[PDB]
């Protein structure tokens, strides 16, 4: 991302559970539930030591989330030019048109689309 | 193959933006490219819609977004604001007026 | 009057965003952006 | 660049199906992806030309 | 890239316009298969100049 993009203050992802993907602000460790699951599972004087990262897990999450939040509601419009106000349902309509699928699927099945992503997550 | 001799859309491959062209140059031990992309510079916020409502049907742009401010409606592309007339030559019909969010009644 | 200071990294200005569902930005101006990529193709032919 | 900030048609590149979208997450030593694809669910045999 | 008709520029919906010196017809960049220009083959905008 050119600059870290804010995750919008209004989580209008069309009913999608992005709160499981993006960092949880209420925790001392700013990680998402997906991240907590992985981080809890993936784990001297003899001269061999390990140096710290520059970008900490939270800092990586900030760059990652900027890219991710952009991807779901605005695509690359927060990069190549000023940001575009595409509401999530229109971003999705364009998302389907872009793969050769009619936009009618989004509107006619908006509720099933919302449920299939969330079910899979 | 993809930027010098063509227009790949791989993201950020030859730089950020839509690829237009690329110009290779010689160099000691290597290659130099002058990479050229299309990037929007100024944009304005226009009232929009996915479709125009006419006789109960939804008229979708063949490509792009509908511009829906004031008393006139038109078709523009996401990458460029050059509004076209709402005709069956620029739009197509599917779905209906009770399906599209923001659909606006207009003579097609 | 120079000095060296350690700082918390900002990693860039935060681009505060939000959106409505009745308006989309559409371009009125663009640029041709030309940049330079320098890339290794070969090493010195050490023998 | 291609599945997350994009929607690549590279065949089955980020998983089987056409890419619709994808989302990265942090990990110790790496990156986690949620790859979202479009896959036909039902089809029927129609006479064609 | 365009023909002039009724003060407007008409562009191939796809392809390039060609003249044999008697008629103008749409052809494609990948193949010379002539189509008489009608509104089915051309898009109109702007002005001729
Ligand atoms: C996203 O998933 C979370 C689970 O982390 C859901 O939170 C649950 O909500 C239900 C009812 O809404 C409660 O009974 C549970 O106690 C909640 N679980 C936790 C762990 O808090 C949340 O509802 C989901 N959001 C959406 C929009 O589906
Ligand atoms: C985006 O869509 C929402 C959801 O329909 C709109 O919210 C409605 O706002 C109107 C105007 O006050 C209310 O009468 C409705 O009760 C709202 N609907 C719901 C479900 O709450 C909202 O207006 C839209 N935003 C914009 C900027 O157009
Ligand atoms: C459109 O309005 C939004 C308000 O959320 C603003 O942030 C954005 O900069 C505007 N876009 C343009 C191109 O002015
Ligand atoms: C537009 O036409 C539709 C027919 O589907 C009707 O339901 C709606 O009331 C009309 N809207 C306006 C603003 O006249
Ligand atoms: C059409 O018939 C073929 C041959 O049995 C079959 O393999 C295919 O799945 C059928 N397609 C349908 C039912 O959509
Ligand atoms: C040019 O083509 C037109 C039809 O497209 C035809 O009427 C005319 O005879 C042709 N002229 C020549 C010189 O071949």
């Amino acid at each position: 991302v050119k600059q870290i993009y804010k995750t919008p203050p209004i989580k209008d992802f069309g009913g999608f559970n992005f709160s499981q993907i993006l960092p949880d602000p209420s925790k001392p460790s700013k990680r998402s539930p997906i991240e907590d699951l992985l981080f809890n599972k993936v784990t001297k004087f003899n001269g061999l030591t390990v140096l710290p990262p520059l970008l900490t897990d939270e800092m990586i999450a900030q760059y990652t989330s900027a890219l991710l939040a952009g991807t779901i509601t605005s695509g690359w419009t927060f990069g190549a030019g000023p940001a575009l106000q595409i509401p999530f349902p229109m971003q999705m309509a364009y998302r389907f048109n872009g793969i050769g699928v009619t936009q009618n699927v989004l509107y006619e099945n908006q509720k099933l689309i919302a449920n299939q992503f969330n079910s899979a997550i | 193959s993809e930027c010098v001799l063509g227009q790949s859309k791989r993201v950020d491959f030859c730089g950020k933006g839509y690829h237009l062209m690329s110009f290779p140059q010689s160099a000691p031990h290597g290659v130099v490219f002058l990479h050229v992309t299309y990037v929007p510079a100024q944009e304005k916020n226009f009232t929009t819609a996915p479709a125009i409502c006419h006789d109960g049907k939804a008229h979708f742009p063949r490509e792009g977004v509908f511009v829906s401010n004031g008393t006139h409606w038109f078709v523009t592309q996401r990458n460029f604001y050059e509004p076209q007339i709402i005709t069956t030559d620029n739009t197509f019909v599917s779905g209906n007026c009770d399906v599209v969010i923001g659909i606006v009644n207009n003579t097609v | 009057s120079q000095s060296i200071i350690a700082y918390t990294m900002s990693l860039g200005a935060e681009n505060s965003v939000a959106y409505s569902n009745n308006s989309i930005a559409i371009p009125t101006n663009f640029t041709i952006s030309v940049t330079t990529e320098i890339l290794p193709v070969s090493m010195t032919k050490t023998s």
